[PDB]
């Protein structure tokens, strides 16, 4: 790991998510700057050093690294961000939940660093990682995915996936789930909120053009093509996150009853969204 | 069942762990030595609920260390021949069925399950399954299994349950 | 020699005092939170994680005065400690099913009785 | 030991495994220095105790500014000839770097060995490498280690450096090109040590010729604050009949078969179990200030001890500066 990072301060793996509250929703301006993503577990790091020597750690200095016990194998030279996300398929009795890794960003792909370049730039590197490690052939090993990255502004198209269905164990009572690609789910704890633009730079759409462009808040300058000094590398990503939380009190799907007060909902999520779009 | 008792267990301290507060360290001392061991009579020792009792010291003639008899309430648990439990499924096997109780590994073996349940190591969890789909017991699931006999192994017990009769299976 | 399906247990387990999961997760939690201040001692048990993250996964009753509650409208009924903590933690919703698991409870109560002391269960259940 | 200098990598600067390579680099060294035993044949210093600081009053010191760094004799055998050795004996070939000789520019140094250290330094905020150069054992065969050391301190100036500087001020030698800086530690006559006091401590140096191997005379000065013992640090329950098994950080010295000192464990020590612990003293105890990832071993039994010969027994910031104000009359 250290190896890895390249000097990079280790305390940069130590920051926790700034929870989305009533209090700090005015963080999420200009809605275009960031990406969003359904979280089903804590967040973790995980490295590789070569077929099944796996390890994770969960970015305090006092934690020590941990084996994976998942049938999975990873290139040397790999560091991920990740969560493990189990997969049930089916409902109740039936039901089947297969644990899987949730790439949620990555840092180095087989000894290639890709931490400077952009969120949807690295993500589209991870993808084809996923790819790259993935065995068909063998349905006995322990699945990798890319979560599902969505535009902030386009945080309603996650709310469509949320179903209540009946886990094994909930003694009857639906669970909210979020449906997949597949017709795998995992029970959601929230709703991760990443910054992909570096600050001074920020997203604006342009009524004239229908456009996104970039603007400079110090320059003052505007342009249509992204700005290689306005890129979130992995540290501004990681450091700048916000985490919605989905406990119990929480409205995001029509039938869940009561709502907390303190709590934000759905609705309110959305309707700042769309007051700061415009 | 998670029991609520008082036990009796005797401390020897030696003189060089006397101290200037001497009662610390025999409770200190009770929350190392019982605290997550397993006895036959009286099961998983969870925890030391509360110190009741502290006895006389006894010098024992000759030795140099006391002893000191003591009373404390405890939570502990026992598992039982013939007790529906819930418990967490680690791993389903063509033999059996790996579950946890707390800490306690139970064995449940696929001769004592019915021939609805049939094994599937062709599902990407290896589970247990009908071929109706409907009941789909896999690695960590909730469930429900009926306790036949308890095998204790070196100062730690383990279990063997069962699905045979009504109700067993998936919550 | 010893049958929890007829109350057999040995005379060690005659005094022996139920607890409940959720009252079990309470009580340990406050013991990993007597560990987390109180320094100069280590972690404790694997024991004691395994048995906490267990009942904290079963835990039922997310209130201590819904564990006081339904202790006090079952303690009031003709039970033994051992068929109430199992009733108290299985929570079934039928009769029969209160009978299949605990046959133990054959004719103690009557089953409009016991359909209804399963019905109080079922209210006093912390949904989640 | 790969690592050349820790902190910075440095352009050029590469190990040397090649057996036939190396073994001569070393066997140049020994020869230079008129060295008997293995290892390293570099003069070796000790350190200042209320016993040493008797002889800066029975012959001539100079003494100058100890940095921390690390000690590298410089090889400098030919053209792209230049090498550097460790306190280990590892051996590392430099490139760019290029050494004029004083009569005749286009002609290069051979069978020259210098003495110095490779420090770190800081400027704009990052780290700009040089070589200190201390002291010198031979030049062109010649044994100038056998003079005197204002005669090595002066060859110094004019064999190695004005040369390199006039070949700088006519572009043959862009100093960009070049893997570190280059430069001689100035000395001061004893005198001066008043006005001065990355820089731990101070070095006194004799004015006789050089000698490899340990050095009484040569005396390496650090307020008693900075000394620190570097132990491998073992923890382990202790509690076979005892009513506790507390776990106990247990410190260990190279050399030493049983447990040198006990430390007594944090719950933030626990993590550097079999790594090397650095420990300062304060209160009749050892303190962690930090991890080193740069040594698998601790050091010398009788390193250690002669730290705590020196913390025990100590010479003072101010005990020193009487002793040589007085002699300074």
């Amino acid at each position: 790991f250290f190896e890895l990072i390249q000097g990079t301060e280790i305390d940069i793996f130590s920051y926790k998510p700034t929870l989305l509250t009533s209090k700090t929703l005015e963080k999420i301006r200009p809605v275009f700057d960031y990406r969003c993503m359904v979280s089903g577990s804590e967040q973790k790091f995980l490295i590789g050093l070569g077929k099944s020597q796996i390890y994770t750690w969960d970015g305090r200095q006092s934690d020590r690294w941990i084996k994976l016990d998942l049938k999975t194998e990873l290139p040397r030279d790999t560091l991920l961000s990740v969560e493990i996300v189990h997969e049930l398929k089916g409902e109740g009795k039936a039901q089947r939940k297969i644990s899987a890794i949730h790439i949620l960003d990555v840092l180095v792909l087989n000894g290639t660093d890709v931490r400077e370049q952009h969120f949807n730039q690295r993500i589209q590197l991870a993808e084809k990682f996923v790819k790259a490690v993935s065995k068909p052939s063998r349905p006995d090993m322990n699945p990798i995915r890319v979560k599902e990255v969505y535009r902030l502004e386009e945080m309603e198209k996650i709310f469509v996936r949320l179903e209540m269905k009946i886990i094994k164990g909930s003694s009857g009572t639906p669970k909210l789930s979020y449906t997949g690609r597949d017709d795998r789910h995992f029970v959601p704890m929230g709703l991760y909120i990443v910054r992909t633009v570096n600050e001074p730079w920020t997203m604006g759409f342009s009524k004239s053009f229908k456009k996104k462009f970039f603007y400079n808040k110090k320059t003052k300058d505007s342009t249509f093509d992204l700005p290689a000094d306005s890129i979130a590398p992995f540290h501004i990503c990681y450091y700048g996150r916000l985490f919605w939380e989905w406990g119990d009190g929480i409205r995001v799907h029509d039938s869940q009853k009561p709502q907390d007060q303190d709590k934000l909902s759905k609705e309110d999520v959305l309707s700042f969204i769309q007051m700061h779009r415009a | 069942m998670f029991y609520h008792i008082s036990l009796e267990h005797e401390i020897l301290l030696h003189p060089r762990y006397f101290g200037p507060n001497l009662l610390n360290t025999v409770k200190q001392k009770l929350f190392t030595e019982v605290e997550g061991t397993c006895t036959g009579k009286y099961g998983f020792v969870i925890a030391v609920t509360t110190i009741d009792n502290i006895g006389a010291g006894v010098i024992q003639p000759g030795r140099g260390f006391v002893l000191y008899p003591v009373k404390y309430k405890a939570i502990v648990f026992r598992p039982f021949k013939g007790e529906v439990v819930d418990a967490v499924v680690t791993q389903v096997n063509k033999v059996g069925l790996f579950t946890e109780i707390g800490p306690m590994s139970c064995f449940i073996s696929r001769h004592s399950i019915p021939s609805e349940m049939e094994f599937d190591p062709n599902s990407n969890p290896p589970c247990y399954k009908t071929m109706d789909e409907d009941i789909v017991i896999q690695q960590d699931d909730e469930i429900r299994l009926k306790i036949v006999g308890t095998r204790v192994d070196k100062n730690d017990i383990f279990a063997i349950g069962s699905l045979m009769d009504d109700y067993l299976g998936l919550v | 020699e010893e049958d929890a399906s007829q109350l057999i247990f040995p005379k060690e387990f005659e005094t022996a005092e139920t607890l409940l999961n959720s009252e079990v997760h309470m009580l340990l939690e406050h013991r990993k939170q007597q560990n987390e201040s109180a320094e100069d001692e280590q972690e404790l048990s694997e024991v004691f994680m395994k048995t906490l993250n267990y009942t904290a996964r079963f835990s039922r009753f997310k209130n201590r005065e819904t564990i006081a509650s339904v202790r006090s409208l079952l303690l009031q009924k003709k039970l033994h400690k051992f068929e109430l903590a199992c009733l108290a933690n299985l929570c079934p919703e039928t009769a029969e099913e209160s009978k299949a698991l605990i046959p133990s409870l054959e004719g103690r109560f009557e089953d409009e009785e016991l359909q209804q002391i399963l019905d109080d269960i079922q209210t006093k259940r912390s949904f989640q | 030991g790969a690592i050349f200098l820790e902190g910075v990598t440095v352009k050029g600067v590469t190990q040397v495994t090649t057996q036939p390579k190396l073994g001569e680099v070393q066997q140049k060294c020994h020869q230079f220095c008129g060295w008997e035993g293995s290892g390293f044949p570099g003069a070796q210093p000790v350190s200042m105790d209320k016993q040493n600081i008797k002889l800066l009053d029975l012959k001539p010191y100079k003494v100058s500014w100890k940095a921390d760094g690390t000690r590298y004799m410089m090889l400098i055998d030919g053209t792209n000839e230049v090498f550097m050795i460790d306190r280990d004996n590892s051996v590392f070939h430099v490139s760019n770097l290029e050494f004029p000789f004083r009569k005749d520019l286009r002609m290069h140094l051979s069978n020259t060995l210098l003495d110095g250290e490779m420090i770190i330094d800081r400027v704009n905020g990052q780290a700009v490498p040089r070589y200190l150069i201390y002291d010198i054992i031979k030049f062109n065969s010649q044994p100038v280690g056998d003079c005197d050391f204002n005669v090595r301190l002066q060859c110094i100036e004019r064999e190695i450096i004005s040369p390199r500087h006039e070949k700088m001020k006519t572009g043959l030698i862009d100093k960009t090109q070049e893997p570190f800086s280059v430069r001689n530690k100035p000395f001061f006559d004893i005198c001066t040590s008043r006005k001065l006091l990355e820089m731990d401590g101070l070095i006194f140096q004799p004015t006789g010729k050089y000698k490899p191997g340990r050095c009484d005379d040569i005396l390496k000065w650090k307020p008693p604050s900075l000394n620190s013992v570097d132990f491998r640090l073992k923890i382990t329950r202790m509690g076979g009949e005892g009513l506790l098994p507390q776990n106990v950080g247990l410190l260990y010295v190279g050399g030493y078969e049983r447990p040198f000192a006990q430390i007594k464990v944090t719950k933030e020590l626990k993590q550097y179990d079999n790594k090397i612990i650095e420990c300062k003293f304060e209160n009749n105890s050892w303190v962690f200030m930090r991890q080193r990832t740069d040594k698998s071993f601790p050091n010398a039994y009788n390193t250690a001890m002669a730290v705590c010969n020196s913390i025990s027994n100590p010479v003072t910031k101010e005990m020193l500066f009487e002793f040589i104000d007085r002699c300074t009359a």
